[PDB]
């Protein structure tokens, strides 16, 4: 078992510092301590091994120290591409990784673009009606999405999902409204609403296609 | 350039047993200066030591306390893999597995790498119910997804399971402004996405747009065209 704190976030340009704490029959027990970095949907890639080394390619501004059962990265001049997972493991015949610590790379606001794909005919002829809400580029990552139907709130049917990490940083998510074809028929209005901080942001469809 | 090339994403019903092989290319398996590992990943568990199997004259094996019981690592020479068995599985092992090579330095100082190189990683999910492919839709670019000469396109994949879904555009040729969102689980336990391309509005007449679906779970893949209406 060792601990590292779960979230660090810094600013362009500051310095950041992961703790990884065990004890002396995992960290402390050698210096065969290694660090990994992690960008969502890919593998981890070794960027330090044995406590302070550099595997050839990774910047200085990667650094490793050891100081009792705490073993430490560290971060100089935080880009926007260290936003990351990041962790530690130990050799003691056995591996041992700690948690993990998310790494975000503070940045400003952003409003979300959002798009409104009405069903396509293709699925209404197979009995379905899906309205697709896509709200992409926002800052921080939540907002609060709402269905109206001929101006009027909707809660049967939809599914969110939680905000998810683009490769900007930004945060993207998406909003489904299911439907029968007739309740699809039965409205001349579905709008898709998104909130995010102060803006809100709407868009609408009728069925005459 | 070491490569290693995985097993493919698939699930596996509960009691079973998980197999997966890691295929080594660019290194030999029997390295005198390596170890041939395999981790997991879950978003509750974190990074997950399996075990290891080196050759140092003899072959050896080195396994994890909690899996000591139910797994067993199997290097391939003929081949040039190894590869993962977990038996009885439950969901608790649902995971994105990855092979490792660890790697030591035998030249002028000993240095001790780690996990230097990693495969991509495959998916498993154990879970009772069935594999299904996905139904494609195309979301079709309108007057009423351009914002100013831009157009808005995409493939709604819907019902599928389990999980992963990849997605490329015009066999891969198309990739600049594809935006793909990630999976929202219905209550039906099935998986739908979305993925959308923006594209030049003044192309729609003269460029096909193509999704590629490939659901490697159900041996499936559909492409579907996007046309504008």
């Amino acid at each position: 078992v060792v601990t590292q704190p779960a979230s660090v976030s810094g600013s362009p340009g500051q310095s950041i510092t992961i703790s990884c704490t065990g004890t002396s029959s995992d960290i402390g027990a050698y210096n065969y301590i290694s660090w990994y970095q992690q960008h969502p949907g890919k593998a981890p890639k070794l960027i330090i091994y044995e406590v302070s080394n550099r595997p050839s390619g990774i910047s200085y501004r990667f650094s490793g120290s050891k100081s009792g059962n705490t073993a430490s990265l560290t971060i100089s001049g935080l880009q926007a591409e260290d936003e990351a997972n990041y962790y530690c493991s130990s050799y003691a015949g056995s591996i041992s990784f700690g948690g993990g610590t998310k790494v975000t790379v503070l940045q400003p606001k952003a409003n979300p673009t959002v798009t409104l794909f009405p069903p396509s005919s293709e699925e209404l002829q197979a009995n379905k009606a899906t309205l697709v809400c896509l709200i992409s580029d926002f800052y921080p990552g939540a907002v609060t999405v709402a269905w109206k139907a001929d101006g009027s709130p909707v809660k049967a049917g939809v599914e969110t999902t939680k905000p998810s990490k683009q490769s900007n940083n930004k945060y993207a998510a998406s909003s489904y409204l299911s439907l029968t074809p007739e309740q699809w028929k039965s409205h001349r209005s579905y709008s898709c609403q998104v909130t995010h901080e102060g803006s809100t942001v709407e868009k609408t469809v009728a069925p005459t296609e | 350039e070491v490569q290693l090339q995985q097993s493919g994403p698939g699930l596996v019903k509960p009691s079973q047993t998980l197999s997966l092989t890691c295929a080594i290319s660019g290194d030999s398996v029997s390295s005198n200066s390596a170890a041939w590992n395999w981790i997991r990943q879950s978003p509750s568990r974190g990074l997950e030591w399996l075990g290891r199997t080196y050759y140092r004259s003899k072959w050896y094996n080195d396994y994890a306390v909690s899996v000591k019981s139910r797994i067993t690592i199997n290097p391939d020479t003929s081949k040039n893999q190894f590869s993962l068995q977990l038996n009885s599985v439950t969901p608790e092992d649902t995971a994105v597995y990855y092979c490792a090579r660890e790697e030591q330095q035998l030249v002028h100082d000993y240095y001790y790498y780690g996990m230097d190189v990693w495969g991509q990683g495959t998916m498993v999910t154990v879970s009772s119910a069935s594999t299904k492919g996905p139904s494609v839709f195309p979301l079709a670019p309108s007057s009423k997804s351009t914002s100013g000469g831009t157009a808005a396109l995409g493939c709604l994949v819907k019902d599928y399971f389990p999980e992963p879904v990849t997605v490329s555009w015009n066999s891969g040729a198309l990739t600049s402004g594809v935006h793909t969102f990630p999976a929202v689980l219905q209550s039906s336990g099935l998986y739908s996405l979305s993925s959308v391309v923006t594209v030049p509005s003044s192309s729609l007449g003269t460029q096909t747009y193509i999704c590629n679906v490939n659901h490697k779970p159900s041996n499936t893949k559909v492409d579907k065209r996007v046309e504008p209406k």
